[PDB]
């Protein structure tokens, strides 16, 4: 019924602007106007402020009246953050919600800004497949690493997305200036290697595209 | 949904927002247009006119219609609600009676206001009934698609809130609803007119020697007496009123037949009706001679009939013509 | 410039009613602030509870009340479920602005324990074609989330290399974590023997490659 | 449990099972015989009269009773139902307003009839008492197992069901209950009898012009006018009536005592009741001279009485008599 | 609680606990202070006024008040209870009709009793308005920290409870309630006073012939008519009464204003009320020549007002005086 | 003449509200069509759940509750349980007769998983008096009701002479099977190891005899 | 001067509605007996539930709820749970005093099995200084609650000297008990291997010492 | 809220006096009375009867009128049970109870007597530590034995009350004329014998109070 999927996380270096969109699903996007949160790492929840999606006038939070601007897709059922002249300390997830009910009833995924200076650099793919000696259980878990990225975000599917249960994609961490990720999959043993399997990923930043097949080791 | 301040609220004059003004039992189909100072209909936002929004705090309450009562000498019947405005099928009654129940408590209004439904037509019923002539009664709509008169209504002013004015440990202490426009000062010298976030109060310390008002114009209100002047302006809010009287042919009265009886130049009727009945009569003469009496209580009567004829009319049944020569 | 406290943490059972609650700084919470209540799962995932004081946003269980208790707004979730374990936030309007509460961390027994599933992986070839190796070692399933991990090379705890994440909790609410151990094309031909170890609620795994 | 027109059913004109018809206002213990179209008692089937079984759709609905209300210018009081007839005791009414509460709606049935209760007496209450002398005043049973009377129950004449008149993807699909008789044709030519289980229509296409028929007549009906005849026949039928009148003795009425105050051959009487009470005399005389008035505003009267006696009758109090020499 | 015999309790006379005593129409407030010989208030114990214990068996139910229903022509509007006695407001009515809902049932109760309501003033109205002058009515309080009278309630005689009077599978079997005292026989020759714990019957073998009753005179009880005398004694238990008569000012009545107009010595007075309202004057001469008239229907009038002047009285709207010279 | 339609298989969690409709071919289902909802748990076990669209049978849980959403019937389980997890059936009633839907097979989340306790016997020998030898396998008390059996005698695996019944359901939920092997009093005494293997839930469970 | 009865013993299964009354022997039992239903779990913890008739205690579950059924007062618990296990009693008013019942023991289905934790201890030497010599075998955490103990000095089953308590319930609902096997000092210092045996829902479990 | 917290348990040879308080919280003390219960051993529970804390009055039932005697503290919210004369069959627990609405809501812990002939021994407290060789698991019990004491009770604590997670106390049992109890403690291994761990016990009627250390046997 109601779905508010926003964008994906993005990397940019102090100074920069970013366009946070909020694709309204399931309700008449004109009775229900949007909030924008502001979630910081460690400080809690924050109210940024609320757009009249009939009108089109946001009002804005005083912490927030400036560098922040709320526009809309009124046409497509979307919302926007536009944060502009980025500081260092806008790194936080910004959830849109719809106000109803006398609060806010639905609230979206978050979209994850991380602001940070860096240049950009490509993922290498390596495919995890078990030890080279035997490996002999009802099941069986493979792997992929995507090693030495900047910045985020980096997407990871299998087969495409149609293999998505028993999946667990490890978020990523910065080490030694660049942020490295993997993902774990379990299938039963008489999946694989009898059927292909493959870990998808891409880095949007680099315009980098990797199928990598997870072939076994002999 | 504006709240006022209801005469004999249950016990005494309490504040309600059902508060009940411009009792109108002037049509004839059993039915009243009232207004509440409450704005019943839709929700806060856009559905479905059978919820229920009046105002508990300064807050609203759009929730369901469940336990509606307006009633009087007996209880009536609900017509139709439409913004502040309901029409209800009442009885006659000294008083009027309005009350729902939110469902911790009665939370009821009542009001004096004379009412009486006399049907169109020389019957003086005290109710309409099944059958009858249809003839052009004076009626409110089932309606909201109206727009044949609009009432004036501009901003509330403010009202009192010291739920507001807490104590900042030694100060008296007010706050807002949500930035509204909050008017303040107290008896002593401190902040003379508040239009502010939470402040507090340097000087004064008792709550009972301060301004707790909430301008909070941001949705006009109906102009009752009962309101207090928003000082500033009158602003905008010219605004519709759904029950206009409307020509409506009630279904409506009729009193049963005569018994025509035969003199020379001379009608006996023994007559028997089952309200009071307004009869009446012309004697086609260019002497008229009429005459008018309501009967409620059955009577042989008489009427002189001349060589050209007598009209009679019993009630709201057709005027009836005789040849007496 | 209003201030909304919350409890910082409380811990049931399942079956019991617990309540939590939403204090103004300003004063007593009334029907005009409308109090909210929203609910975080792991992963950034938001739901709204209750709005309006006590309005239930459809699909919240029947369990999960809201009112004004003296002046504060409450939330009362009647017969917990392991399912109610989450961060609770409380929201209170004031007439132009909303400001959020610190959120109740809420703890809910149940979900029996569950042990590591723990897997090592040996450097991919393309990798030491790099003139590098990292050996993966990934943990999923596990429950309580905490573990210790341990890295062994040919018999010596590793102490430099490796490299932990925090544990992050899955859908089913269980956690994972990986843990990595970056050698050198070179350090890896050198040394034989390689083991992630994990500790959890007192059992522990060791899981060894052998190049 | 038959279902008939409403003649102001809450709105307008419904068709409510409940809708009543021969209001009886005739006797005289604040009670009133009435009868629904609906057939409350036994179940469907067998059991405990205490519930509820109206029409809904073209099905009953035997279930609970829980809350009945009959009701006039105030609440009545149930008595006791039996059939398609309830006694009730309410006060007097210009009209009669009648209904239960399924659950999910109020659903009532409302109808004028003229009403009083006259107690039997000289005086003139609004009520019966507590106390007073007891005399033969005329009601209605509590009680079922009566047949003193008996009204003709033939068969019901069909009744519209458009719920049957679907579409077949393009023709207009008429169904059936449960192989009942289904009377069909429409204004196009096709099937022009209708006894069939479920038939399309060749010709005709929309449901607006068809003969959409429920020949049921596996239960007989009340006769009552607001019934289509069964063309058919006068099938049997012939059915009791529980609430018979009967010659109760009312608990009944008392008018207070009268103050009795000597003079020559003159009774003075300071008089004082408490509802209008018709006083009246015989001088004993072959002259009778009697009396007669209503007396409800307290009044000092006075009677020449003669040598040979008078007698004196304070409403329903018995008789007095005087020797006044 | 105490229980007597209710006189039209639904049905017929029943014995209910909220059995109706003491009737006053008698202030002029819209108000009836009522006993019911049910003690509602705290409960048993200790606790919350607006808790309900009336008399279930032998036995109390100190439960909550939910749905208390005093009505008359129609639902009044309680007041306030304390102790046996209930202050509520209603409308005139030739009766009283009390009732609660326990829960799984009415159990209601009702009497005779004439009703008025006049508003202190010389207008006859029906119902206390919003607005007008106020001036000194009669009326009862809300409250209880009252003593201004005391009503003797001293205890209670016996009552009969035959669920005692089992069977010991040939012997007529009593039992008790906790210890009390149980005062016995039977037509037959048995145990002769009965003052016991639980005995059984030699003799006799009917339930139908025996002492079942209930000397249980640990709470005493209001005096009531329908109270068979505790033979013993007068015990103590002088009691207070709560809702004293009190010289409250009502809001109260209000007449239109009348529309003056000037003649020669001669007040013309088109004049038009809301409600009966006695008008009388006094020509200042000493000739009083005062009149008097109720006026409900409008009326031009007429006054010889002389030299020296003459008053006038609209209703309680204040006294008027007119120089005609 | 008329067709009731309902979901084929629907799958919740303990915990959750789950709806299942019933459609009409005729039209919108109306209250006087009395809607009847009725279980099915295994053995043939019928038990009426509502009837006349929302009245609920006595002494079925309150989580079950029926109503007319939009044109059809709809039964929710509010809180479904592990307990619930059956086949639906809904009927609805055409002034003169009744048409009972498809019903739905509802699956709840619950009933920890529970091997197999596999009993083999020999042939006893009042049966090898009759020239005959049937080796029976029991395999009860085992969820999920799947399990693959299979046969070794003297170490190789049968293929012919082996007859498995299908998983029937027991009352506590769990389900049971045997598998028959017969051999001629002959083959008996020829062969000299027996063994019947249950597969199930990915473990093995071997069980043999020596003749 | 009455008698109030209650039944003696219920079982049910979590999930289930279970009904217990209380019959008064003077007659039936009426709204001036003002029921009164409390509950004793096991330390001698006493709590109200519902007081004249149906008045809940507050803070007790609302799946319990009191009524006159025919002539006698009952109790219904809907939606049994597992820690509704324990023992219920009624009380019935007389005009001037109480009269309990003699209070139903309710077993309600769950708490899955735990076996105990045996711990044998070996005389301390303060008390070998005393010239005594007692071994504490403790047993803790086990359900259902029986067991059996028994003891061996050197091989052979001790039969006089052990003294073992009864199953006590501890607070999470599981039971304990310990086992005592007096010696004198010398006894102690004679013989070399003790052995505390504890056999509880099948499994056996052996702590034995080494002197 | 409202807590009934009862005196501790006492041991008295026949023909004693006994004086059990109930000391209240979380009420009004004054709008509430106080039902006194026998449960004895065996037989189930006994009204014993009712005092009014208010005026004071006592009711009894009939088969305590006599030896029992109520009264209260009134001013300390206590209401107390005597016992004069104590015949042995008096051996059960005595609860005390609020009576409110229309029943009874609150019952307190229960203070039980036992009626017994016997002298007063002291309690010899012996540690109980783990057997001399190994002993390595996750987690680590040791105990305490309060042996051959007379009469009841004995109050036993674990770190002065510090420590009561995963604490198992032993009803005392008679044995040979004196009463013998015990109690083990479970603590992860590194708290032991790392951290101090100590048994404390009093007993009341010989004014012995106890501590002792649990020590590693080597």
């Amino acid at each position: 019924q109601i779905q508010l999927v926003q964008s994906g996380r993005e990397v940019k270096n102090p100074g920069e602007t970013v366009k946070i969109s909020c694709k309204a699903s399931g309700y008449t996007f004109t009775e229900y106007p949007m909030l924008w949160v502001k979630q910081a790492p460690g400080k809690g929840f924050r109210w940024m402020g609320l757009i009249y999606t009939n009108t089109g006038e946001p009002t804005y939070a005083e912490e927030f009246k400036g560098r922040f601007v709320f526009s809309l897709e009124i046409s497509a059922s979307t919302a926007y953050l536009q944060i502009n002249n980025l500081t260092n300390e806008d790194t936080a997830t910004y959830f849109c919600v719809r106000d109803y009910f006398i609060s806010l009833d639905y609230w979206g995924q978050g979209t994850t800004l991380t602001v940070s200076s860096a240049k950009t650099t490509a993922p290498s793919v390596y495919p995890l497949a078990p030890v080279c000696g035997g490996t002999t259980g009802s099941s069986v878990t493979l792997g992929c690493l995507v090693k030495g990225y900047f910045p985020e975000p980096v997407t990871l599917t299998w087969n495409s997305g149609s293999l998505s249960s028993g999946v667990h994609t490890f978020p990523a961490l910065l080490q030694s200036g660049l942020y490295t990720l993997s993902s774990s999959v379990t299938v039963t043993s008489n999946t694989w290697p009898s059927q292909t399997i493959t870990c998808n990923v891409a880095h949007p930043a680099s315009s980098t595209k990797v199928d990598k097949k997870i072939e076994s080791r002999r | 949904p504006y709240i006022a301040d209801c005469p004999n609220c249950g016990h005494s004059r309490c504040d309600s927002p059902i508060a009940i003004e411009e009792v109108r039992g002037d049509a004839h189909a059993g039915v009243i247009r009232i207004q509440t100072s409450a704005m019943f209909g839709l929700k806060t936002d856009g559905v479905d006119l059978a919820y229920m929004s009046f105002m508990n705090g300064k807050t609203q309450k759009s929730i369901k219609i469940d336990n509606l009562h307006v009633r009087t000498s007996a209880p009536c019947s609900l017509v139709s609600h439409h913004g502040y405005y309901i029409l209800a099928q009442c009885p006659p009654g000294d008083t009027v009676t309005v009350g729902f129940h939110d469902g911790p408590n009665r939370h009821t209004c009542t009001v004096a206001h004379k009412v009486e439904f006399r049907p169109v037509g020389r019957e003086k019923y005290r109710h309409p009934p099944e059958h009858g002539v249809e003839l052009p009664c004076n009626r409110y709509t089932h309606k909201r698609a109206d727009q044949g008169h609009y009432v004036e209504m501009h901003q509330p002013g403010l009202v009192a809130d010291h739920s507001l004015l807490s104590i900042h440990s030694a100060k008296v202490k007010i706050t807002v609803p949500s930035g509204a426009q909050v008017k303040y000062y107290c008896k002593c010298p401190d902040v003379r007119e508040g239009i502010t976030s939470s402040d507090h109060t340097t000087t004064c310390t008792d709550v009972k020697q301060c301004r707790a008002y909430l301008i909070d114009n941001k949705k006009w209100v109906y102009n009752s007496g009962r309101l207090p002047r928003g000082e500033g302006d009158t602003f905008k809010g010219k605004l519709h009123v759904p029950f206009v009287p409307v020509k409506a042919k009630c279904i409506a009265t009729l009193a049963p037949e005569p018994l025509v009886e035969h003199k020379h130049r001379t009608l006996i009727l023994h007559l028997h009706p089952d309200h009071p009945t307004l009869l009446t009569t012309r004697s086609l003469g260019s002497d008229a001679n009429p005459t008018r009496q309501w009967i409620e209580r059955p009577t042989t009567v008489n009427f002189t009939v001349t060589g050209e004829g007598l009209e009679y009319t019993w009630g709201n049944h057709p005027p009836k013509r005789v040849w007496a020569q | 410039q209003a201030v909304v406290t919350q409890e910082s943490a409380l811990t049931t059972s399942p079956g019991e009613t617990v309540t939590l609650t939403c204090r103004s700084n300003i004063g007593a919470v009334t029907s005009s602030n409308c109090a909210n209540w929203v609910q975080e799962k792991p992963d950034h995932f938001f739901t709204g509870l209750i709005g309006d004081t006590n309005n239930r946003r459809s699909g919240v269980p029947a369990r999960f009340s809201g009112s004004l208790i003296g002046d504060k707004a409450a939330l009362t979730i009647t017969g917990a479920q392991t399912e109610d374990e989450a961060i609770y936030f409380c929201a209170l309007w004031y007439n132009n602005l909303w400001v959020f509460g610190g959120g109740t961390k809420l703890t809910v027994l149940g979900q029996p324990k569950s042990s590591p599933s723990v897997t090592l992986f040996p450097p991919s070839s393309e990798e030491l074609e790099t003139n590098k190796a990292t050996l993966v070692c990934t943990i999923t399933d596990f429950y309580p989330g905490v573990v210790t991990v341990d890295w062994k090379v040919d018999g010596t705890p590793v102490t430099q290399g490796m490299e932990t994440t925090q544990p992050s909790k899955q859908s089913n609410n269980k956690y994972m974590a990986s843990s990595y151990l970056t050698l050198t094309a070179r350090a890896w031909e050198r040394h034989s023997s390689y083991s992630c170890q994990v500790t959890h609620e007192g059992h522990t795994v060791e899981k060894s490659l052998s190049r």
